[PDB]
């Protein structure tokens, strides 16, 4: 599946966060769990130490077609996966891999250049 | 192997339970019972016997129900006091597994 670098943070429906929130692993936005449905179940798993945490339902369901990648718009600190669906359902995936530095004009977040258009696409991709 | 393990999912808290054997973990390649603390009980050489001149400390968090079952390989200090000190230890398992 298309794979991504983050844990599964506190989804943080509101009250912008990424307080430390372990769940250190790789959450992977992927075509549900069957690799078929437009649903993206966000595949989380360490080969890592996530301080014994998941905060993910074995992977995180996504309602397709209204999913936009909010860059980390409503900016707080470094990266999270900021999946803002209804601005309620918002699913945040805790930044673990921070690479190529925090970069502007992609996510405005700690890990973007790769993962931004990865997260951009995977939410906006046809598959 | 002598490795702390747990009577639970394993924090691998390791300790050298220290009851003395005449030391054959010290009898081993380069390249009896004094009931005194044995030097070092954690993995390596041991012996099924040099196992069995050693006994646990009760004072750690974890204690076996079997009163030093006597078998190095089988390890498993049974887990009496988790989420605490006796720290944490891991393995390639814990890495991948």
């Amino acid at each position: 599946v298309i794979k991504f670098r983050a844990g599964v943070c506190e989804y943080n429906e509101d009250s912008r966060l990424c307080t430390p929130i372990p769940v250190q692993g790789e959450i992977e936005i992927k075509p549900n769990e069957e690799e078929e449905l437009g649903f993206w179940d966000f595949e989380w798993r360490p080969t890592e130490k996530p301080v014994g945490r998941e905060l993910d339902p074995i992977s995180l369901i996504l309602i397709p077609g209204e999913t936009m990648w909010v860059p980390i718009k409503s900016s707080k600190s470094g990266r999270i996966f900021a999946l803002v669906f209804s601005s309620n359902e918002r699913y945040f995936f805790w930044l673990q891999e921070k690479n190529s530095g925090n970069l502007p004009l992609n996510e405005l977040s700690a890990k973007d250049k790769e993962i931004y258009n990865k997260m951009i696409g995977v939410l906006n991709n046809s598959s | 192997t002598v490795i702390g393990i747990r009577g639970s999912d394993q924090a691998i808290p390791k300790f050298q339970m220290n009851c003395y054997a005449k030391e054959d973990a010290f009898s081993y390649p380069r390249m009896k019972y004094s009931s005194k603390p044995y030097k070092v009980d954690n993995m390596t050489r041991i012996l099924p016997q040099q196992s069995r001149y050693i006994s646990f400390i009760k004072d750690d968090r974890f204690v076996p129900v079997r009163k030093f079952k006597g078998n190095n390989g089988v390890v498993v200090l049974r887990d009496r006091e988790p989420k605490e000190p006796v720290a944490l230890i891991e393995t390639v398992r814990q890495m991948k597994d």
